[PDB]
């Protein structure tokens, strides 16, 4: 909390304030029950900060006048106004809080106040709060800085101090005396005529009570093949938390539940429905409550049952959805928000579904997983994206092939595709297609390139390899390169041999700045296709003409389709001469049991498992 | 639909700003009404901008229907986009400042409910005494070098190439030279309208910024080194800001070249050109080019980073709704204040129906604007404007102001700080006056009002000004005293005692509670701190004292018998908001009375069901209800098989017998429906009691609907003629129809 510096203008109150202030806390230390000493001694209960101000050393109190100008630099500086209201009763006016309360001791002890008639505001317990956190904040800095209590390369004594949270390892128990100290400060400040406000109230919208996006969306389906085509089936879904859950059903054949007309699904939480737009129904459920919903393909209608209450619409309409195509089949569907629990229950035993007999049964109800004698199979959203998918059908995307390397051979390949976009479109994407295409005095073979125009460079494109697994999907990224992983296998006694480095996930090269010449067009000698006859874990696939110390030495067995990095909007700069993270995916259906018990943590498995992969052509297929 | 932009409005808009045509303007506003709706909200670019310009300048003329369009293009534009007002807030304000001059003539000046959102020049500017500053170094001589080269590369792709003479047959160009070697006219020339374009944008005057990091000028990828370039730098996005500085540029490019056309015309001394067309009428030859340009001017303005550009958290200091608010509030209090002082001792009474119809209203849902608006002065605004409604409801009303009234008297419960301001004295001295309707019928009220102030509406509308179900706001001073005031005297009169016309008396208050032959005046006394209210005693005795009246109530007459029962309903409401869970055998009393009460009402004949407008909503109860439904379809079906045979009389007759048996079903339903959750409820565990009786119900239901026509044919009329509509389907917690939600439950068994 260091935001401004208090300026120069309210000295003399300050001054008056912090003289007082500081009044008040010495006679309470010499009514707290020690005497003043000499010596600094616990044995003899006697403390240092027990001397009048005549006495005091001129360190203590230029440390007390430090802290309290940086205590009230902070309370001024939070955002709460802090001007003069009402005087202090000393010198200036008299109000007899002074003489109100007097304590006779062995000593000088003049007559305090103590003003706790007035209401306590929740403003006094948020100072209180914030000042605890900042004393906090310096005792672990202090620590940091010095390093006492702890040790990480040092260890210098046992018994580490809690102290380095400031909230969660610090709890109230510990912290009473301060609490109390803050507590009486607080109450003084309130009884000496201050007014101060709240911001953590209904007043101002200080406080976010959100934070998130359209990320991290999980989406629950199940077989395509388990699609109905007739009949009336039923399955509960128990909510545990109130949230953002889109339930219905879907149709087979990233993007968000009910956008459009592939999908039906309904919600509590703003209690209204999703098929092409917002439209009123229903209403929230609560902790523990089902949905059910019905499909009835005789007659194509959409119902649901909360709790073994049908949900009605502002219109008095029983039918959520009507006049639909039937289309392939429906199957259920569930949407998963941010630190939110769901229930499936298809349906497996009749005394497993808790809302059946009230609704299903005399209406001629069966559940949907009731016949299959097998468990049921379910599928997710990978969240994890994958580079198996060639862009067929986009917005932008109007691939066509031309073969002119007959006779004509300006650039040998002879292929033109449209991939640029036309508006709007800027989600950095990392594009990926499919190739269906020792000599002497050799220089390299497969002179083959795809095409780009670096006569923009809207966000430094940059152009390089691609390992096999790319699992980084992320708006930022070329700033770290993952980690530079290296391995420094060898003897490791008197000498380090053999010492080769790895490299991650990251063989794209930056290309800020190849030289500052500026040339004009746009061929400059890009990413030219060129690959050593001889494999000795160098490639050259670079887009400039000159060797900047990028050699990347790495194990054989990297190539694969090629892959390149690109960010605009609008240019169409790319050309042939993309990463999904909607598709289902399925976890497990054998999962093993494990038992675990208490002091040693033991774990048991013994149950085999076993699972194999694919051997499609081309020798590369495991999914 | 359009493509990028209209030019019919404005077509219409030039077309009915003369007279040229004669009965011809009926033959375009239907054309306007169906090309609203065509077009959306997003093709209202400059057009709003020439509205507010043309209302500007002229807000009262004689055309009469853009009224209309302005109200249908409003009405039709609440959209589920809700669009920000922008540029809309001048126009409105405009117009709210100029609507008091006009009269009261046509209904033009009636539909204010779309005010506030629901919520040639030849010489714009003179330069002739405008010194450009000397702050060019660079960057005007790179745009120069840019501006040459592009040339020369134009004029390179023509086929001509650089020499030593001159020679047009030999297309040979001898200019292809570097600018500090260039000549002096060409190099006039060319700066000359950058030139008069920075002496355009340093007229307004505007900010400057010169940030080390916009740098930009060589970022993109012949004889004396000459080897030009071409730099495509039309794909960046700019803010709105620059768009509307290119847009004022263009503007004043195209004033010039007007006037210049308009000289040379002049000098010729005759000629015309159809080319002085204003922007959001040019066609897309010369759209071509406008976009041309502003694409030119963004290039040019975007290198070495050039951007030209031109409060407390409160509604008062920035916020343009709450200083709306704060103005209307403003001129409603002079108005009134004008009002009380002239009047009270033509167009007049006219802008002041305006401004109450505008002031009081502004938005359908005005709790959440008003939640959401401000929370300090809404409440001593809101007072204000109740204590103007009633000094102006003290005198004579001319109009109705009845919806009105109730409209803004209903926002009262849905805390406000009543302490910083008292304006509850009016409505103490009202109640004062009032202390005693049966009683106080006579001339004490000033200047005899027979139906000003001694009539129903007074009572109506305290239902809505004395309402705190939700929260109380009051100062809990005087008002729990005027509260016992009114129990006391309707415990010491247990009869009505009305005027005439006045029957409905029992819908007067809707804060009959608690603390919210009595001795509170003796208390009082003793007292005048601690209010004899506080203490729990007294209303447990209260409650006991009363219990006998309503247990001993019973009568079988027509209408004395009805509003007795109504007043005992109303004066002994269930909102006992004070702890009715607490109090756990009082509520298991007031519920088994509220059960059984309309059971001993109903067990009558009742051939007559207008007597109670609106009836407010165990094993005995559900037994007791099962048997009275059982009769009454034992009745039902009688009444069937008797008019099935033996034709009565004409139709009048039928038509009556059909209108009151479809309102006593009506009346039955209501309970009907509020009643089968809790049968539902007791019947889903262990309970076949409940369904077995209401077996033979739901079969006399089915039969008397499986054929009848005189009831479907007079359900129509019923429901016409009771506009009132309850609609408690949807709560799950024509007021009813035949088929509804509760005979879907009861069907669903």
């Amino acid at each position: 909390t260091s935001q401004i510096v208090l300026p120069p203008h309210l000295e003399r109150i300050r001054e008056r304030l912090a003289e007082n202030i500081h009044e008040l806390w010495v006679m309470n230390k010499i009514e707290l029950g020690w005497q003043y000493g000499p010596v600094r001694d616990d044995n003899k209960r006697q403390h240092p900060c027990l001397v009048e101000f005549c006495k005091l050393p001129e360190q203590e109190r230029n440390y007390n006048l430090q802290m309290s100008l940086e205590t009230l630099k902070t309370l001024l500086a939070l955002g709460c106004h802090v001007g003069i209201a009402d005087e202090h009763a000393e010198e200036k006016v008299k109000k007899m809080k002074l003489p109100k309360n007097y304590q006779l001791t062995s000593g000088y002890k003049p007559a305090p106040m103590d003003l706790s008639f007035i209401k306590l505001t929740p403003s006094q317990e948020a100072m209180v709060d914030k000042l605890a956190e900042n004393a906090h904040n310096v005792w672990a800095r202090d620590r940091i800085r010095q390093g006492w209590t702890y040790g990480i390369q040092q260890d210098v004594k046992n018994r580490r101090n809690p102290r380095l949270v400031p909230y969660t390892l610090l709890d109230d128990r510990t912290k009473k005396s301060n609490k109390d100290s803050l507590r009486e400060a607080v109450r003084t400040l309130l009884g000496y005529g201050y007014h101060l406000e709240a911001p953590d109230q209904d007043h101002a919208s200080r406080a976010e009570v959100c934070s998130g996006t359209g990320e991290r969306f999980r989406i629950f389906r199940a077989e395509k093949t388990y699609a109905v085509k007739a009949g009336r089936w039923y399955f509960e879904f128990e909510a545990v938390t109130a949230g953002d859950m889109r339930v219905g059903w879907s149709r087979p054949g990233d993007l968000e539940l009910g956008s459009d007309d592939r999908a039906f699904a309904f919600d509590g939480f703003k209690a209204q429905r999703w098929h092409q737009g917002n439209e009123h129904y229903g209403r929230s459920w609560q902790a523990g409550d089902v949905v059910g919903c019905m499909v009835d393909m005789n007659e194509h209608t959409m119902m649901f049952t909360l709790n073994g209450e049908i949900l009605l619409d502002d219109s008095g309409s029983e039918l959520a959805f009507k006049d639909f195509d039937v289309g392939d089949g429906f199957i259920p569907v569930c949407s998963l928000g941010v630190a939110q629990v769901g229930r499936m229950n298809f349906g497996k035993d009749v005394s497993t579904l808790k809302y059946f007999t009230i609704c299903g049964l005399q209406e001629g109800y069966e559940p949907f997983a009731v016949n299959t004698n097998r468990d049921i199979t379910m599928w997710l959203s990978k969240r994890l994206p994958q580079f198996l998918q060639v862009p067929s059908n986009h917005e932008h995307i109007e691939v066509t092939r031309i073969d002119g390397t007959i006779d004509s051979s300006p650039c040998l390949k002879v292929t033109q595709k449209s991939f640029g976009s036309q508006n709007n479109n800027t989600d950095i994407m990392f594009y990926r297609l499919s190739m269906p295409i020792e000599y002497l005095m050799q220089t390299s073979t497969y002179y083959y390139s795809v095409r780009i125009f670096p006569g923009q460079e809207p966000a430094n494109v940059w152009v390089g390899w691609i390992t096999s697994d790319f699992h980084q999907y992320d708006t930022g990224f070329d700033l770290d390169r993952v980690r530079t992983v290296t391995v420094t296998l060898g003897d490791e006694k008197g000498k380090v041999h053999e010492s080769i480095k790895r490299s991650n996930c990251y063989m794209v090269c930056a290309g800020e700045s190849m030289s500052p010449g500026q040339g004009r067009n746009n061929s400059n000698g890009l990413e030219i296709g060129c690959v050593v006859d001889a494999a000795s874990g160098l490639l050259t696939f670079i887009a400039n003409g000159k060797e900047l110390s990028t050699y990347y030495q790495v194990e054989p067995s990297t190539k694969l389709f090629p892959a390149v990095f690109a960010q605009a909007t609008s240019p169409n700069v790319f050309q042939f001469e993309v990463l999904w993270s909607r598709m289902p995916n399925q976890f497990l259906k054998v999962d093993v049991s494990r038992i675990s018990e208490r002091q040693g943590w033991l774990v048991q498995c013994l149950d085999p498992l076993q699972f194999m992969s694919l051997h499609i052509p081309e020798e590369n297929r495991s999914v | 639909c359009g493509q990028l932009r209209p030019s019919m409005m404005q077509h219409l808009l030039r077309r009915l700003v003369f007279d040229v045509p004669l009965l011809n303007e009926h033959a375009k506003m239907p054309l306007k009404l169906l090309t609203n709706h065509y077009e959306r909200c997003w093709k209202y670019y400059c057009l709003p901008g020439g509205w507010g310009n043309f209302g500007a300048a002229s807000e009262e003329e004689l055309h009469l229907s853009r009224k209309l369009f302005w109200g249908i293009f409003d009405a039709l534009s609440q959209k589920k986009y809700e669009q920000e007002l922008f540029k809309l807030a001048l126009p409105c304000l405009s117009a709210v400042a100029g609507a008091l001059p006009p009269d009261y003539m046509e209904s033009n000046y009636v539909s204010m409910m779309e005010k506030q959102s629901s919520m040639f020049n030849p010489q714009p500017v003179d330069t002739s005494n405008i010194t450009i500053p000397e702050k060019l170094e660079y960057f005007i001589n790179k745009y120069a070098e840019h501006s040459h080269d592009k040339w020369s590369m134009d004029k390179l792709a023509n086929g001509w190439i650089y020499g030593e003479i001159y020679s047009d047959s030999s297309k040979i160009q001898p200019l292809m030279k570097p600018y500090k070697l260039l000549s002096e006219k060409e190099k006039e020339i060319y700066r000359w309208p950058i030139k008069e374009s920075l002496k355009t944008m340093l007229a307004w005057g505007w900010r400057i910024e010169r940030t080390r990091e916009g740098d930009s000028m060589a970022l993109y990828n012949a004889a004396h080194g000459y080897s030009p370039r071409a730099i495509d730098m039309s794909n960046v996005t700019l803010s709105r800001d620059l768009h509307a500085m290119a847009e004022m540029m263009a503007e004043n490019y195209h004033n010039i070249w007007a006037k210049k056309k308009k000289l040379e015309l002049e000098s010729k001394g005759g000629g015309n050109h159809p080319l002085l067309v204003p922007y959001d009428t040019l066609t897309a030859k010369e759209k071509a080019k406008d976009r041309e340009k502003a694409q030119d001017i963004f290039k040019f303005l975007q290198i070495s980073g050039y951007v030209v550009s031109r409060l407390s958290a409160a509604s008062r200091p920035l916020c343009t709704g709450g200083h709306a608010s704060n103005k209307e509030k403003e001129m409603v209090t002079s108005l009134f204040c004008k009002l009380g002082v002239l009047v009270r001792h033509l167009g007049q009474t006219l802008d002041a129906r305006t401004v109450m119809k505008t002031g009081l209203d502004s938005v359908k849902s005005a709790l959440r604007a008003f939640l959401d608006n401000a929370a300090e002065d809404l409440e001593k605004t809101m007072e204000n404007l109740k204590q103007g409604q009633f000094t102006h409801t003290r005198s004579q009303p001319k109009g109705v102001t009845q919806i009105i009234n109730y409209t803004t008297v209903a926002l009262l419960p849905m805390l406000d700080k009543h302490n910083v301001y008292s304006i509850y004295n009016t409505r103490s001295s009202r109640e004062r006056a009032a202390l005693s309707l049966p009683a106080n019928v006579e001339d004490v009220c000033p200047n005899i009002p027979s139906l000003e102030k001694l009539m129903t509406e007074i009572i109506e509308l305290a239902e809505s000004g004395i309402r705190y179900t939700q929260m109380p706001y009051m100062m809990e001073v005087v008002l729990p005293m005027l509260c016992s005031y009114m129990s006391r005297w309707w415990e010491h009169g247990p009869e009505n005692h009305p005027e005439r016309a006045e029957m409905c008396c029992t819908a007067l208050n809707s804060e009959h509670m608690n603390t919210l032959k009595i001795i509170y005046n003796n208390l009082g006394i003793d007292e005048g701190f601690s209010q004899p209210i506080i203490n729990k005693v007294k209303p447990q005795l209260l409650k006991t004292h009363f219990l006998p009246l309503m247990e001993k109530l019973k009568k079988k007459a027509a209408m004395v018998v009805s509003e007795e029962d109504h007043l005992k309903a109303e004066a002994r409401g269930d909102m006992s908001e004070a702890e009715l869970l607490i109090l756990d055998e009082f509520t298991t009393l007031a519920r088994d009375l509220y059960a059984f009460y309309p059971l001993l009402i109903r067990f009558v004949d009742y051939n007559r069901a207008k007597w109670l407008k609106e009836p407010n909503p165990y094993w005995s109860k559900s037994h007791n209800f099962k048997r009275e439904e059982q009769n009454f379809v034992v009745q039902n079906e009688i009444n069937n098989m008797s008019f099935l045979i033996t034709d009565t009389k004409s139709k009048m007759s039928k038509a009556a017998i059909s209108d009151q048996e479809r309102k006593k079903m009506k009346r039955k339903g209501d309970r009907y429906s509020m009643q089968t959750s809790l049968i539902v409820a007791a019947l889903k565990r262990l309970l076949p009691i409940g369904l077995n009786i209401c077996a033979p119900g739901d079969q006399e239901l089915i039969a008397l609907a499986k054929n009848r026509f005189s009831l479907k044919d007079t359900e129509e009329e019923v429901r016409d003629i009771i506009r009132s509509n309850i609609h408690l389907q949807g709560k799950l917690e024509l007021g009813i129809a035949n088929v509804l939600f509760h005979l879907e439950q009861k069907s669903k068994y």
